[PDB]
């Protein structure tokens, strides 16, 4: 008993589910065995778009923030107006007791993507 | 066709310029053809002002430079032929953005895009090479040194070294072309202009001519040591 064809099949199958405004597709593969995952997506949708997230994930136990910004500092210093944008989203985050990276993480930062035109 | 209305609707007025990404989505098609995205409205604009920077524009070229196709804007930033009208305004932003936008690294191309980019770098270092040429009378070193500073901050090694490797060892006529304009543009550097200046271009001068030489010379040192391994096998 054992996978030996794919990543864990809880997170690709409640990902299936999601929004089509989102598209989920892999990197170059650095998360091969435990990580699983390294995802990027793009907001579409009635608004404009930003930079796209890591998706690194862990074990099912889920304490995982896994974006962790990598070109968080030029990307976002970029422009002010997108610069307030992540400071309202990591604002909102800390709020997220135990977050999910997989639903949670994602829907706020859509909500925050939103109403980022206040 | 659709794209000279959108650009004559986009400047008319003056929007939010965040809602440019909103409005684009909505009268494109969204995926359809992104080559006629706003990597040459930037130019074919530009090219009628002359003279003049063109505001409300530049936070349009960094919301694309945010997330688009980079490709693209770099063969166009590179092909733009800007060195001959010389305006030192519109070329000193471009120069800016070319600096944060190389700074980090560039983006996946899943082909070989990532060496078209890489020969679109060269000639627009080729193009830089220029700098000097229209700050040498400078009667109206400014640009100079800012140019000559971004040239010595793209040589960051160990990260477009193996890059630039792959590009020359893709096609040299460029290459043998470019380091002739760079032996022409020292040679007319000749003239004292500062201590600084005519001094650092040849330090880059050097390290261009160092890029095709190798990348991993040996260049360790202080062995203070007997080798006894030729001792034994002799």
């Amino acid at each position: 008993d054992d996978e030996r064809q794919s990543i864990p099949s809880v997170l690709q199958g409640e990902v299936a589910r999601l929004d089509p405004k989102f598209l989920v597709n892999l990197d170059p593969s650095h998360c091969s065995n435990n990580g699983t995952v390294h995802l990027i997506c793009k907001l579409d949708d009635k608004d404009l778009p930003s930079v796209p997230p890591l998706e690194l994930s862990v074990p099912a136990d889920y304490p995982a923030q896994s974006p962790l910004w990598i070109d968080r500092q030029w990307q976002y210093d970029a422009n002010p107006f997108l610069q307030s944008v992540h400071r309202c989203m990591t604002s909102r985050l800390l709020q997220l007791p135990d977050k999910h990276s997989v639903t949670a993480l994602l829907n706020t930062w859509a909500q925050s993507v939103h109403q980022a035109c206040l | 066709v659709n794209l000279k209305q959108a650009i004559l609707q986009a400047w008319k007025e003056r929007w939010s310029d965040y809602q440019w990404a909103i409005n684009m989505k909505k009268f494109f098609p969204k995926g359809a053809t992104w080559d006629i995205l706003n990597l040459a409205d930037a130019l074919l604009e530009q090219a009628m002002i002359g003279p003049s920077p063109n505001p409300l524009i530049l936070s349009y070229l960094k919301y694309a430079i945010s997330s688009q196709m980079v490709s693209y804007s770099s063969v166009l930033t590179a092909i733009s032929k800007f060195d001959d009208f010389s305006r030192d305004l519109c070329v000193q932003a471009l120069l800016d953005i070319m600096d944060m936008f190389c700074d980090r690294l560039s983006c996946h191309g899943k082909a070989e895009e990532c060496i078209g980019l890489c020969r679109a770098l060269l000639s627009a270092l080729h193009w830089l090479l220029r700098c000097t040429a229209a700050s040498a009378e400078r009667l109206r070193e400014k640009q100079l040194a800012m140019c000559l500073q971004r040239l010595e901050k793209t040589l960051s090694s160990t990260k477009n070294r193996a890059l630039l490797h792959i590009a020359k060892l893709e096609e040299a006529s460029s290459w043998t072309a470019i380091e002739h304009s760079l032996l022409k543009l020292g040679e007319i550097l000749a003239n004292l202009s500062n201590p600084q200046l005519r001094s650092q271009a040849e330090q880059c001068g050097t390290l261009i001519r160092s890029i095709p030489t190798m990348l991993s010379v040996h260049a360790e040192q202080m062995h203070k040591t007997g080798f006894p391994t030729v001792h034994a096998v002799i």
